[PDB]
């Protein structure tokens, strides 16, 4: 049975909140005498709606700030319901919040209970008011095989967006993500010292599935080696074919932002000599230095590994990498992708 | 370890 209470606010609404978006916001306690205590509200009640706002799927931090932000002297209306069956079992288990975020900045733990991260890591956030205060989020790291590897504290979004500003992407510090299946053929970026051979090879031998996207003209005073437009890519997606892209790491990030999440394959070199041996076998004409090509891929892995979707280790002695690339691409295509909510 | 703990008084 529902309760609908109506009262004026004085200094505070006079409530302590538990739960979160995965279970509901529950009344953890009432300050005595208060107009909210007067109108019936008590421990164990789920807050369903406040004023004109739905509280059934709001994160705990957001609910606290909303009740804080309410003007004193003015009228508050609350839909609630006694659900002691569930509030009691919000105490046995941690359960409160549950949603996923992607990090778009580097953070180093400020405590041994903290969690460090690089760009692109994903987290299940389980508590938006660690220790009943604002400042930290309790969260679980998600990496390989989508498994919960580690649990610990991180900054709340407010501090995060602020910690991230000391790096001036179009991305927010924390973005809300969720798992989806690609309803289209994902563009394919290939990095490493065999990428150019791989792009040409895939397009040449398997033109039915793959297509190279044409580069725009070269910008004056660059390196003498052009960006690709969203229109050029979209038009290739428009005919159930994988767009092969020769683009920079940042273009990949802009592509991630425009929700086109390309399959990003890094072909990891064997050695300097192994690169030459593969060069001699696959493109004996090419004038590109095996030295530079090897240093480029290490520098690129050094600074942009977060953008890698998959990795294939090159064995100079064979061209098994090709067959492995074909399979890696189709594998990635059928994978769930963490997508902006 | 890691109990939820009620919010402050709002």
């Amino acid at each position: 049975s529902m309760k609908l209470v109506k009262f004026r606010k004085g200094d505070s609404v006079g409530l302590r909140l538990a739960g979160g978006n995965d279970v509901g916001i529950f009344v953890a306690g009432v300050l005595e005498d208060s107009p909210a205590a007067k109108e019936g509200l008590e421990e164990g009640d789920q807050i369903l709606r406040v004023n004109n706002v739905d509280f059934t799927n709001i994160i705990r931090e957001e609910a606290v700030l909303f009740l804080l932000d309410l003007p004193k002297g003015e009228e508050v209306t609350i839909l609630a319901q006694k659900k002691k069956d569930v509030y009691r079992r919000i105490v046995e288990s941690d359960v409160g919040d549950s949603f996923y975020i992607r990090t778009h900045f580097e953070y180093e733990k400020e405590s041994p209970y903290g969690l460090s991260f690089n760009k692109g890591e994903v987290f299940r956030v389980v508590d938006t008011l660690y220790n009943g205060k604002l400042g930290s989020w309790l969260a679980i790291r998600i990496g390989k095989n989508h498994k919960e590897v580690e649990r610990g504290i991180i900054p709340n979004k407010n501090r995060a967006e602020q910690l991230a500003s000391v790096q001036y992407t179009k991305f927010p510090a924390y973005e809300r993500v969720v798992l989806r299946e690609a309803g289209f053929l994902r563009p394919v970026t290939i990095f490493g010292p065999i990428a150019d051979v791989a792009r040409e090879k895939l397009a040449r031998e398997e033109p039915d599935i793959y297509q190279i996207a044409k580069s725009e003209p070269r910008d004056a005073g660059t390196d003498q080696r052009g960006i690709i437009r969203l229109h050029t890519i979209k038009q290739i997606i428009d005919q159930d074919k994988h767009a092969l892209l020769d683009v920079t790491p940042n273009a990949v990030d802009r592509l991630n932002y425009a929700q086109w999440y390309p399959i990003v394959v890094f072909l990891n070199p064997d050695s300097k000599q192994g690169v030459k041996t593969m060069r001699m076998r696959l493109c004996p004409e090419s004038r590109k230095s095996a030295r530079k090509l090897y240093e480029r891929s290490h520098k690129l892995r050094k600074n942009n590994h977060h953008l890698f979707t998959t990795t294939i280790n090159l064995n100079s002695m064979n061209d098994g990498w090709y067959g492995a690339l074909k399979e890696a691409i189709q594998q990635q295509q059928n994978q769930l992708v963490w997508v902006s909510e | 370890e890691f109990k939820q703990t009620s919010s402050f008084l709002v």
